[PDB]
Parts: structure tokens; C-alpha cells; sequence
């Protein structure tokens, strides 16, 4: 999290790729220089390249800087392209009553619905003696009331020497999608 | 004669004389000492801008806006600029309880700026508008 703002007359490193207002290249000067051209021109430096290793900033005018933002705030509208997926995670108990799994599974399609990755972890039952058998087919259990929308992502595995299972969940993909509704009319309308 | 601290009114004729200067000659330093950050802007007696800066200006981000050092910062990058214009004395007008309201004015001073009387001008209502509800936090 950035912005096209000047760094000011506080620079952390000595040495800086400093380019002109006009586009050219300077070359690379000592920090106190840099100060000099920001005094001789009222000018302020802003940061246009972090990545590179060798320091890059670029001095602008104000207005300059006001253009600039004004540019990449209608480039993200046109073309927003926020992809980050939020992982949730829920820790449930093989003895769980029903309404409080209609309760969590619904919880579970609002997630799915918003394009997160729900992280679901079963453990064994206070003072209860159960397997994997069953312990495993709440999985199976809520993923069926999400038929098309969720697939799993990862799988039941003993992350706790088998005392709990762990799996992943995802809203399932527009082209896995589309072969879900393929294979669903076959089986009706051909028939 | 003595030293009043009240300012002296334009109307009647004194003494008082600041670069051969009257007291409404003088240019103002309008600082706004805010919860999160502090602008800052220097004018003439005629309402013309001369100097603006702030914490944000400066190269300060989110909660560095709302200390002491950035409003001192803020105020030797304000000093600097009206400085070139012919500026020496201003009549400071702080307006808010932040951080920035004295750090400031000692910014102004490290700037090669003479302040000669500190106004407040906070907006205080007579019952107006209705703030926000309190805090939980």
C-alpha cells in the first residue's frame, strides 16, 4: 500500500537514481545533492520505482503529482484487478449438533460466495471415542448442500496424529462450472 | 513606557513598530493543529498565500502526521518558503488542541521567523451542530 505522494526532504538512503522532471536521466548522486535541485527548482522527488535494487526517485512539480494519482485512480476503476482470497477457518467437533452444522454450513456458503477459501477442521468430541469414518463424512456432508458451488481444494489429512482432519474449500471455477451444468442436463433431459 | 499584552487596536495611533510596520501590516501564520495531522499557511495583511505546509507535505504518513516533529517540520518547510518572500515577523492564529499547535510555532521559529502575538481561533459553537455519538474505545 503506496501513493504517488512526495517522500520530502528526508531521504533513508545515500545514494539515488534521480530523474528530471522532464523525464531525463540525471544519474545516480549522493544524497545531499539531491536536496539541492529540490531548492534550485521548488521541486519535489517522489519514488516511482521501489523494486529496482538501485534507488530510483523522480522530481515533479506539484500538479505534477496531482496528475499522476488522477491517472492510476481511473485505471483501477476501468481495470480493477484486486485478487487477494481471504482464508477462513472453522474447528468443529465430530459430536456437533445438526442445527448448530446448519448454522456453520450456512456460514460456510456466504464465504464460498464471496470467493474465500474456508480452511475446516474437525476434532474429536469431548470425552468421545470416534474414528476417521465417520469423522470424515462431515466433509462430505457439507460440501453436498454446496454441489456446484464448492469443491475441495485440499483433502482430510491427520495434521494432529489423526485426532483432527483438516480440509480447504473454494467456490468452484467458471470453467469447472461450466462442465458441472454439462454433465447435470445430460442426465435428465437425454435420458 | 510599559508592555501591555493586549494587541494594539488599528484605529488609535502607537508606537509599537515591527520593521517600520504596523501591527496590521505584519503577515499571519494560520496554523490548524489537528488530531491527525497540521497544516500550516502563511499570508499577507491583504490575504495573499505566501507559504503552505503540512505534515503530509513533508513526507509523513497516517499516525506521523499527528506528532510533534512532523508539525516542527512542517513549520521550518513554511519559514523557508516566506523567508524568500520578505518575511520576518507574523501574528500566529493557531486553531485546534493537537499535537502540532506548539511544535509548530517552534518550527517557525527555526526558521528565521519573529513571532510577535499568538491568536487562537479554535471554533468553539454556541450550541450549533450536533458531534458524534462517544466511543467505545
Amino acid at each position: 500500500k503506496t501513493a504517488f505522494s512526495n517522500v520530502g526532504r528526508k531521504i533513508s538512503q545515500r545514494v539515488i537514481h534521480l530523474f528530471d522532471e522532464k523525464g531525463n536521466d540525471l544519474g545516480n548522486m549522493h544524497r545531499a545533492n539531491v536536496i539541492r535541485l529540490m531548492d534550485e527548482r521548488d521541486l519535489r522527488l517522489v519514488q516511482r520505482n521501489t523494486s529496482t535494487e538501485p534507488a530510483e526517485y523522480q522530481l515533479m512539480t506539484g500538479l505534477q503529482i496531482l496528475q499522476e494519482r488522477q491517472r492510476l485512480r481511473e485505471m483501477e476503476k476501468a481495470n480493477p484487478k484486486t485478487g487477494p482470497t481471504l482464508r477462513k477457518e472453522l474447528i468443529l467437533s465430530s459430536n456437533i449438533g445438526q442445527h448448530d452444522l446448519d448454522t456453520k454450513t450456512k456460514q460456510i456458503q456466504q464465504w464460498i460466495k464471496k470467493k474465500h477459501l474456508v480452511q475446516i477442521t474437525i476434532k474429536k468430541g469431548k470425552n468421545v471415542d470416534v474414528s476417521e469414518n465417520e469423522m470424515e463424512e462431515i466433509f462430505h456432508q457439507i460440501l453436498q448442500t454446496m454441489p456446484g458451488i464448492a469443491t475441495f481444494s485440499s483433502r482430510p489429512q491427520a495434521v494432529q496424529g489423526g485426532k483432527a482432519l483438516m480440509c480447504v474449500l473454494r467456490a468452484l471455477s467458471k470453467n469447472e462450472e461450466k462442465a458441472y451444468k454439462e454433465t447435470q442436463e445430460t442426465q435428465e433431459r437425454d435420458t | 513606557t510599559k508592555f501591555s499584552i493586549y494587541p494594539p487596536i488599528p484605529g488609535e495611533e502607537s508606537s509599537l513598530r515591527w520593521a517600520g510596520k504596523k501591527f496590521e501590516e505584519i503577515p499571519i501564520a494560520h496554523i490548524k493543529a489537528s488530531h491527525n495531522n497540521t497544516q500550516i499557511q502563511v499570508v499577507s495583511a491583504s490575504n495573499e498565500p505566501l507559504a503552505f505546509a503540512s505534515c503530509g507535505t513533508e513526507g509523513f504518513r497516517n499516525a506521523k502526521k499527528g506528532t510533534g516533529i512532523a508539525a516542527q517540520t512542517a513549520g521550518i518547510a513554511a519559514a523557508a518558503r516566506a523567508k524568500q518572500k520578505g518575511v520576518i515577523h507574523i501574528r500566529v492564529v493557531v486553531k485546534g488542541l493537537g499535537p502540532g499547535r506548539l511544535s509548530a510555532m517552534h518550527g517557525l521559529i527555526m526558521g528565521g521567523l519573529e513571532v510577535i502575538s499568538i491568536t487562537d481561533n479554535t471554533p468553539i459553537p454556541h450550541n450549533g451542530c450536533r458531534p458524534r455519538k462517544a466511543r467505545k474505545l
